[PDB]
């Protein structure tokens, strides 16, 4: 996340940190963000897993907070199912169907048990989005500049505004590389944005006064670049897909 | 190729002292938080004492406060547990366990230790500590 503030407990308790395992007793490497949509299910971006789409390579952590005491029995999860969208494609600049579902369980086989620091996030009604210009909040451990290589140490959150497709599909923006299964969002002052390492993390907009996973961090030319909003998987157009993989 | 191995087990008179050591091979133990857990013949596994990777945070079960002392050496790839004023109640199999604590949590290793060690990544096979008048 570029610009914005560092977060605490209960601020994004649906947030999931997704790590890739290293061989040997080497600690895993942070790979992507995610959102707890069900006690057993995390939604994230497919592009995060396309190189190594086997579930054994990942481990998910929940309830991150500076006031949360790490408990591996309840906060660490193996991935028992990793599902990428079957029509995920990489285009010239955009990703298509950039979404993935991770079924998680603890070492004793439980799903996520709610707490002050672990909550699910509600999905939008079908094809329903907050109006353009709405304030949504983004969250992650991604770079704090584009030009940086460093990932931050603690959880960050920021506020971006929804940008209409008409404005986003202007040629000096993204032109025809934005379709309606995507959602653009940016800082009107172009100083805050999500960046490398935020993919799969949430875009939380208020649907009728209720926090809602509207987007999943997917791509963008640069980070916080003028005329270049962050692009997000539009969750409202994937509800059937999602609920077809759960039930 | 990851291996954890405890050592130091034996039979000691009540009130006596005993030191355990956990050695690692195949990986760098210094990146890991380490917990000493024990299982008594009747009970289930409980956290005795834990220490964070840098050695800055420790936790002790109430049963052993002021009697047991955990420490570590990340140059020698070990974690020690000094046990003083031993009581018969301490008689158990003592396991060493290692877990990588991700960033973004509290500095404490309290929850790592209070929860009977469920979820800890790596385990040693354990060493026997027996406290009895038979010694
Ligand atoms: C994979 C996912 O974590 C990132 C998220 C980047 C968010 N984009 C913006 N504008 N906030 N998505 C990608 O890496 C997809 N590819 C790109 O964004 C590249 N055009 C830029 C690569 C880079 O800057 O690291």
């Amino acid at each position: 996340i570029v610009g914005g503030e560092f977060t605490e407990v209960e601020n994004q308790p649906w947030f999931a940190a997704i790590y890739q395992k290293n061989k040997g007793g080497s600690p895993p490497s942070f790979k992507c963000g995610g959102s707890l949509i069900s006690p057993c299910w995390v939604a994230s971006a497919a592009h995060c897993f396309i190189q190594l789409p086997k579930k054994e390579n990942y481990v998910v952590y929940l309830g991150q907070s500076k006031e949360s005491s790490y408990n591996p029995g309840e906060m660490k999860f193996e991935v028992e199912q990793l599902i990428l969208h079957e029509y995920y494609r990489e285009d010239s600049l955009a990703y298509h169907n950039d979404i993935a579902l991770l079924k998680i369980r603890t070492s004793t086989g439980q799903c996520a048990q709610p707490s002050r620091s672990i909550q699910t996030i509600a999905l939008p009604p079908r094809f329903t989005d907050a109006p353009f210009g709405s304030d949504c909040e983004i969250t992650g451990f991604g770079k704090e500049s584009e030009s940086d290589y460093l990932y931050p140490k603690n959880l960050k959150m920021s506020v971006v505004k929804l940008v209409s497709h008409e404005q986003c599909m202007q040629p000096h923006y993204y032109g025809s590389e934005i379709n309606y299964k995507m959602l653009c969002a940016a800082d009107p002052e172009w100083k805050t944005d999500s960046c490398k390492g935020d993919s799969g993390g949430p875009l939380i907009c208020n649907i009728e006064g209720r926090p809602t996973l509207s987007g999943i961090v997917s791509w963008g030319r640069g980070c916080a670049e003028k005329n270049k909003p962050g692009v997000y998987t539009r969750v409202s157009h994937f509800l059937d897909w999602i609920q077809s993989h759960i039930g | 190729q990851v291996q954890l191995q405890e050592s130091g087990g034996g039979l000691v008179q009540p009130g006596g002292s005993l030191r355990l050591s956990c050695a690692a091979s195949g990986f760098t133990l210094g990146y890991y938080a380490i917990g000493w857990f024990r299982r008594a013949p009747g009970k289930e596994r409980e956290g005795v004492s834990c220490i964070s990777s840098s050695g800055g945070s420790t936790n002790y079960a109430d049963s052993v406060k002021g009697r047991f002392t955990i420490s570590r050496d990340n140059a020698k790839n070990t974690v020690d547990l000094q046990m003083n004023s031993l009581k018969p109640e301490d008689t158990a199999i003592y396991y060493c366990a290692a877990e990588w604590v991700p960033p973004g949590y509290g500095a404490t290793v309290q929850a790592l230790c209070n929860n009977a060690g469920y979820g800890m990544e790596y385990w040693g096979k354990g060493t026997q500590v027996t406290v009895s008048s038979a010694a």
